[PDB]
């Protein structure tokens, strides 16, 4: 084990950092002047529309996110190696190889096919 | 935590309150001394009227950014909109004051780590993703498919490093073969500074540290004198200055990091007095970010992911699998030392014609 | 060992591709397929544990003929794009990994191996292969999901993740259904049938002989090492064959046909598992494997798309060997002696009757003589007039090999006495 | 896709507006629209003196001011056909080329400035005062000079211009290298 | 323990809840993410720390980008596009929902079992062995099976 | 509220905003080059206000209308004005704001202050940096409630809490 | 023995899910719930038996990962040029 009393400590953490943060929020949304929306309705640049419609975006940022997350899955598993490694032994290490390899070869196929397609 | 004390729920309340309110203090005051650092680069002097020094002036700014009006979008859906800054700012103070910074006892008689947990390093690079939350939904949250298309841009950019930031934590878990802080910390108090030990790991952890905004991807995108700034150009009241405040707290989190991790914070065979000396490193770092933020240009997006997605995480890997081997069958560190030191004239030789 | 090449060969192909032009991985993935066949039969009938992989008796007769299955399908594709062989590839050590393991957590993975390549190959993009990939994605990941949290409460139930832990009360009963909801459902046992209209339908011919064979061997392959109650059995089979054979007749489009019909052979071989016989059900799966693989190759060399019954017709007059061929694939899976496919069901049923469970037999024989209806529909169609469709020829390659497989069928035919000793248990 | 990249928003260093038709990220083309500042010269000089009109010139390209004044200076000088003593020739030399220094500094700053980052500005601009302020001396203002005038310069140049375009001229060999 | 313990539990069925609900897609995977937080607060609270941390880093961060960047590219400006015949359905999935949460309560209660045994708070530390230990294999088989993954995911979106 | 109602949080609050005024550069014409002049190095503007050219008009404050305006750039303006935050003051630079400059055409528009309402105008052309630096000095001490007219009459600190977005 | 009973009602949630929902991508995302309600069960069990249930878990959490990513792939790859997302209008396979 080792203490749960530390996990609680961040929950307290947590607790206060948001608390600052919406104790700021609510001071500076509560003072202000105002006039009612008639034309704060409009967003940046040419009065209303911002740049015409776009619809659809490239494939670019899906691509960058799937990425993402099978390397993530490797990480993951990457760091119970990490800590004993000693325990391991050499055998350890032709495991670690070998589940790099793998991931290594996903990557090739991504990198020699593009990122920006 | 098992050869540290663990100090009462109240006692961790007030440390985290001082440490919170520290770091909006530390943000006022270090925007400051950041901007006239830069002024001073460029040949010219910063603020330094609104008496007595310039040192009242972020006192001026910030009471002007409260006492305004509430720009609340029609085109953005109400609760997200915000909501938005205030995820941004919780996940971004979250775990700076996790890192250590004297030896037990010396905050009075307590602790001056806030929490120390029992996995460190996961609940940093966790934090690390939970800003990339932020990020892109501020962008959708306005609901101008402007903004939309630079928070996507932004997100994309930092989700990449992010997992590089991972694979170049590795090596230096290897050494000492505990995760949290502190052990890495009293590791190095014996054994001596892992940015010797495992100089390509170090390296590339620096320049994932760059992604965290720090200048040098830079386009991130801006709004100036570009397409536009993901987040922010929607936002006006205390929420924008929420925004920005956020990103400074990333920018000296990291600059206190690479200290803590590579350097040995409170490490120090000169003497070791605990705050002191800590100090001292996050301000070499600062330092060293500012001369490149003024310095050097910016990468243009395209090259912004061929640089580290392509070229960064193979210099990782290549590490990672190399020192595993070393530590897997617990030879002499000297083997890696001989590394080091050989990547390091190969790095050194490279600027050199 | 068989492992060894195809986990070799699907790494060191991946990155070759690159190299070669698309004719050279084919080339290539032919190839490998037909080295692990080698590597299966030099090892025939001695057993390697590794723990996790676990090389049995049951393994080499099903991987057998999901590697058969497997290619045939690679042999016709033409087309660009150097996946369209390597996932192939792929999903074939997918189901060799899946046959030849016990331990649940990795037959998960298994599944998965298999299924993902699986959906993607829906794709040669014509319309309504993107549909079928979809239906077949989004059910499959709920059998999945069933599949993963019946595993769980396995884990509740004995203590173990290897299957063949004791067992006992209310939660191992539940348990052990939920594991064959998956299994279940990959193999197309009704009612989890529902996809396997519309998929077959749907999706490019070539990439249909692929999933019609093999999927439903290493499927049922896994099935087998379950210890299915003979209650839950009594409803699958009854679903199965009772929904196969008379929804059949309705259509009138040949994959939708075979899909249906394929319905009812799922429901026939899951009589051998009430006692459980690897060479009850081993025999079986080699006479609806090779008669269905030889049926399916036909319908490729008519067109790759959709073709209705109409076209069948006419089929001995442009060629003869050909007319012929899937003339006695059809009646060997109407089950009809002296060819195989009498033998396959005979050897199914017995175990049924020696286990002792008459009801669900009895329905079981009384559809499949519902069944000649729909089957003499295509069967005798090939004789009759030509009608204006196409039939480009297809290789001199192909041509001898569908004939060799219906001479397999009819060989085994008369003389089952042949295979029947060595497809054993031990071996 | 449609992009409106709009008139002076964020920047472009204009007030050009832009429609750009992008397919994915690879830009098509850019229809240029402009009109954001046409204050109409040709019309209103049609209403001013020659004389005046020297004050109109230079209202145009500010960056380069001297350069329009002087071409404009030629051509009515040519139709009414005087002369212009030598000494003229050399002062409008000296500001002409001193001149078109204050259009490449301002540009290389710009250029610097608009992507990369802050600091190249801060150089391009503090070697530019210097140019400025010796302008100033000779023709009172620090642009829009009014120190032509049909025939040649309207008065000496003062005794100080020279000395100190000396210091500047001393400076600039070294500081345009450090630019590079 | 049912203090405290009931609170958490709570929130955890309520989240559970409002991603089922809510009629608009971002509302939905955003109470969802709050969900896997609630969840890896379980994971750590039952003697399963290592596991929680993952739970975020993976599940929370990680897959539920994904999600996300999906439900941006497309829009999803309401999280039930349709009024169709199937609108009948809506009584019908409520009953069937019901079904499976009782066939299943059947087979979990009365249960008993121990829960003695320590884990030892599952640090990565007491993980190793195992995980290259007897399952390496299940492990490699993991790694082949991402390697497909990224190859098919590829294949599907650009046509390559 | 509105920062108005104790005497001394109200002068507070006007020295807050008055000697944080970050200025939105509205580059235009002529002027525009020696208003960015402004910043770099032999003068200053980043020791009253701030060196930042807002990176939007929505998080900006004082606007400085610097250039030439032609009539088919007013309704962009007159929009681009629109969207600041509720204090908000326009400082007209040079001539051709100002008065339309020597320009009298059908071209361009004589005084911006038709448009958007003007505080502080600063005549010049281009008025050099040290005077600029004097406008901003006077739009300061206008905020903070010390203005005069020649008749000796004072004015409200904005003069755009007046006309505003209706 | 409340956890566990907790995951079979977080799997009966999923399910409504699955049957109600009328967006495709909503569909994929109730199936994720149902994953993690497995993934909790693990766990709960894996207190009593011992410390294989965690390393489990791990492999299952991948497994889900990975057909993640696929999926999601494909439900971009499919709408990425129509955007009724609603997960009928699928009708055209039928016979
Ligand atoms: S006032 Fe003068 S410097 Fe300014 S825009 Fe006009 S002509 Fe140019």
């Amino acid at each position: 084990m080792a203490p749960i009393q530390e996990y609680v400590g961040t929950l307290i953490y947590v607790g206060v950092a948001l608390f600052i943060g919406v104790a700021a929020l609510l001071v500076g949304a509560l003072l202000g002047p105002k006039k009612p929306g008639r034309a704060k309705l409009m967003p940046y640049e040419s009065g209303n529309d911002p740049a015409g419609e776009v619809k659809r975006f490239p494939v670019h940022f899906y691509v960058v996110a799937m990425l993402f997350i099978l390397f993530d899955v490797e990480v993951a598993f990457l760091w119970p190696y990490a800590v004993s490694a000693g325990g391991l032994g050499l055998y350890g290490f032709l495991g670690v190889l070998a589940f790099t390899l793998l991931l290594f070869v996903g990557f090739l196929y991504e990198w020699w096919k593009g990122v920006m397609r | 935590t098992w050869s540290y004390p663990v100090d009462p729920y109240w006692m961790v309340a007030l440390k985290a309150l001082l440490v919170v309110v520290g770091l909006l203090t530390a943000f006022a005051f270090m925007t400051l001394i950041e901007r006239r650092l830069l002024a001073r680069f460029q040949v010219r002097m910063g603020p330094n009227r609104v008496g007595p020094f310039g040192l009242l002036q972020p006192l001026a700014d910030a009471i002007k950014s409260i006492f305004k009006e509430d720009i609340v979008v029609a085109q953005a859906d109400r609760f997200l909109f915000v909501l938005a800054p205030l995820i941004s700012v919780v996940f971004a103070l979250l775990a700076f004051g996790l890192i250590p910074f004297g030896p037990p006892g010396s905050f009075f008689g307590y602790q001056p780590w806030v929490i120390n947990l029992d996995l460190g390093i996961l609940y940093l690079f966790a934090v690390s993703e939970l800003a990339v939350y932020g990020i892109f939904l501020s962008g959708w949250a306005s609901g101008s498919k402007y903004s939309l298309l630079g928070s996507l841009r932004s997100s994309a950019s930092l989700i990449s490093y992010e997992l590089g930031l991972g694979l170049a934590l590795l090596a230096p878990v290897l050494l000492v073969g505990s995760l949290n802080l502190n052990d890495i910390v009293n590791w190095q108090k014996e054994h001596g500074w892992l940015f010797l030990y495992a100089f390509p790991a170090f390296l590339v952890y620096l320049i994932a540290s760059m992604a965290e905004a720090a200048r040098t991807p830079f386009d991130l995108p801006e709004a100036e004198q570009e397409l536009v700034g993901g987040y922010h150009t929607e936002y006006s009241s205390i929420k924008w200055a929420l925004f920005q405040m956020a990103e400074y707290i990333h920018f000296i989190t990291a600059s206190a990091l690479i200290p803590t991790l590579f350097l040995g914070g409170w490490t120090m065979p000169v003497l070791e007095v605990p705050y002191l000396w800590m100090f001292l490193k996050i301000a070499f770092f600062l330092f060293f970010f500012i001369w490149i933020r003024a310095t050097w240009f910016r990468l243009r997006y395209d090259q912004l992911l061929r640089f580290g997605w392509g070229f960064l995480f193979p210099l990782a890997l290549l590490w990672f699998l190399v020192t595993a081997l070393v530590v897997a069958l617990d030879l002499p560190r000297t083997y890696l030392l001989y590394l080091s030191a050989l990547s390091f004239l190969v790095l050194l030789g490279a600027v050199l014609y | 060992m068989t492992l060894a090449i195809l986990a070799v060969f699907s790494v060191a192909l991946t990155l070759l591709g690159f190299v070669l032009p698309p004719q050279g991985v084919k080339r290539a993935t032919l190839l490998g397929l037909a080295l692990a066949l080698a590597s299966l039969l030099l090892t025939w009938g001695k057993p390697f544990a590794f723990g996790p992989y676990a090389v049995d008796g049951v393994s080499q007769v099903f991987t057998l003929l999901a590697l058969l299955g497997a290619l045939w399908t690679v042999g016709l594709v033409r087309s660009g794009r150097f996946e369209f062989y390597l996932l192939v590839l792929y999903a074939a050590l997918g189901m060799h990994l899946l046959a030849s393991t016990r331990h649940l957590l990795l037959m998960l993975v298994a599944l998965e191996a298999l299924s993902l390549p699986l959906y993607a190959l829906a794709t040669w993009r014509r319309g309504q292969g993107l549909e079928a990939a979809l239906k077949y994605f989004l059910l499959g990941a709920l059998a999945a999901a069933f599949f993963l949290y019946g595993a769980a409460l396995f884990y509740g139930a004995t203590g173990s993740l290897v299957l063949g832990a004791p067992g006992e009360g209310p939660l191992y009963a539940l348990a052990l259904g939920l594991l064959l909801v998956g299994l279940g459902f990959k193999a197309a046992l009704a009612p989890f049938h529902f996809w396997t209209p519309d998929v077959y339908q749907g999706s490019p011919t070539p990439v249909v002989l692929f999933m019609a064979t093999s999927v439903k061997a290493a499927a049922f392959a896994a099935l087998l090492r379950v210890a299915a109650p003979p209650e839950a059995l009594a409803l699958l089979v009854a679903l199965s064959v009772v929904v196969g054979n008379l929804a059949a007749l309705a259509q009138k489009e040949a994959k939708r046909l075979l899909a249906y019909s394929s319905i009812a052979h799922a429901g026939y071989m899951a009589l051998a598992l009430y006692t459980g016989n690897a060479q009850a059900l081993g025999f079986y799966l080699l006479t609806y494997v090779l008669a269905t693989g030889l049926a399916f190759a036909v319908l490729s060399q008519i067109s790759p798309d959709r073709v209705p019954l109409e076209a069948l017709r006419g089929l001995y007059r442009k060629d003869p060997l050909l007319g012929l061929a899937f003339l006695v694939a059809m009646l060997s899976l109407l089950g009809l002696p002296p060819l195989a496919g009498f033998w396959g069901k005979y050897l199914a049923f017995a175990e049924a009757a020696r286990a002792g469970a008459w009801g669900v037999l009895v329905l079981a024989l009384v559809t499949s003589a519902v069944s000649a209806y729909y089957y003499l529909g295509l069967g005798l169609a090939v004789f009759a007039r030509p009608e204006e469709t196409p039939f480009r020829p297809g290789p001199p390659w192909a041509r001898a090999a569908v004939v060799a497989a219906g001479v397999l069928l009819l060989a085994l035919g008369l003389l089952p006495g042949l295979v029947l000793p060595a497809l054993a248990a031990g071996g | 896709m449609t992009l409106n990249v709009g008139p002076q928003h964020p920047s472009t260093h204009g007030v050009l507006r832009l429609m750009v038709t992008l397919s994915g990220e690879e830009v098509l083309e850019v229809v240029p629209h402009i009109g954001y500042l046409h204050t109409g010269f040709e019309k209103t000089m049609e209403h001013r003196t020659y004389l005046q009109n020297i004050t109109y010139t230079p209202r145009m390209d500010y960056l380069h001011s001297f350069a329009h004044d002087l071409a404009y200076a030629l051509a009515v000088e040519k139709l009414l056909g005087a002369v212009v003593p030598p000494r003229a020739e050399t002062i409008r030399v000296i500001l002409n080329e001193l001149s078109r220094l204050a259009s490449h500094l301002v540009f290389l700053g710009t250029g610097l400035l608009d992507l990369g980052a802050l600091t190249p500005f801060f150089y391009a601009f503090r070697e530019r005062e210097t140019i400025l302020d010796l302008f100033e001396w000779v023709t009172g203002q620090r642009f829009h000079h009014n120190y032509i005038r049909i025939g040649g310069v309207k008065e000496d140049l003062p005794e100080e211009f020279v000395p100190e375009l000396k210091k500047l001229l001393e400076v600039l060999p070294h500081r345009i290298d450090e630019y590079e | 323990m049912s203090l405290l313990e009931g609170l958490a539990l709570f929130l955890l069925l309520l989240s559970g809840v409002l991603v089922v609900t809510l009629r608009n897609a971002i509302h939905a995977a955003l109470a969802l993410i709050l969900n896997f937080l609630v969840l890896a607060g379980v994971y750590v609270a039952l003697d399963a720390r290592f596991l929680g941390f993952i739970q975020v880093i993976v599940y929370a961060g990680a897959i539920v980008v994904l999600f996300l960047f999906v439900i941006m590219l497309l829009f999803a400006a309401q999280g039930e596009i349709g009024f169709d015949p199937l609108v009948r359905s809506r009584p019908l999935a409520a009953l069937l929902a019901l079904g499976v949460a009782g066939i299943l309560a059947a087979g979990l209660w009365g249960l008993d079992l121990a829960f003695t045994q320590d884990l030892k708070g599952g640090l990565p530390q007491a993980l190793g062995p195992l995980l290259y230990g007897d399952w390496l294999f299940v492990l490699l088989a993991v790694g082949f099976l991402l390697m497909a993954a990224t190859v098919v995911a590829v294949a599907l979106v650009e046509p390559g | 509220r509105e920062g108005i109602l104790f005497t001394t949080l109200e002068k507070l609050v006007a020295w807050g905003r008055s000697n944080s005024l970050w200025p939105a550069t509205f580059g235009l014409a002529c002027c525009a080059i020696e208003m960015m002049a402004s910043t770099d190095a032999r003068n200053d503007l980043a020791r009253f206000g701030s060196e930042v050219f807002r990176a939007s008009p929505r998080q900006a404050d004082v606007m400085i209308v610097a250039g030439r305006l032609s009539k088919k750039m007013a309704p962009v303006m007159r929009r681009v004005w629109e969207q600041m935050p509720d204090p908000k003051w326009v400082i007209s630079m040079g001539a051709c704001a100002s008065s339309g400059g020597m320009f009298n055409n059908y071209a361009i528009v004589q005084n911006v202050d038709s448009v958007v309402p003007v505080d502080v105008y600063v005549p010049g052309c281009p008025p050099r940096p040290e005077a600029l630096i004097y406008a901003v000095m006077q739009l300061q001490k206008k905020v903070r409630g010390q203005a005069y007219n020649e008749r000796g009459e004072r004015l409200p600190p904005v003069a755009a809490w007046k006309r505003t977005r209706g | 023995m409340s956890y566990l009973l907790t995951s079979a009602l977080l799997f009966a949630l999923g399910v409504y899910g699955v049957l109600t929902r009328r967006t495709a991508i909503l569909v994929f995302l109730s199936i994720e719930l149902m994953l993690n309600a497995a993934n909790l069960s693990l766990v709960g069990f894996a207190r009593a038996y011992g410390l294989d249930g965690q390393v489990a878990a791990l492999m299952v959490i991948a497994v889900a990962a990975a057909e993640v990513a696929v999926g999601l792939g494909l439900i971009v790859a499919i709408f990425r040029h129509r955007e009724s997302t609603a997960v009928d209008d699928l009708s055209e396979l039928r016979g």
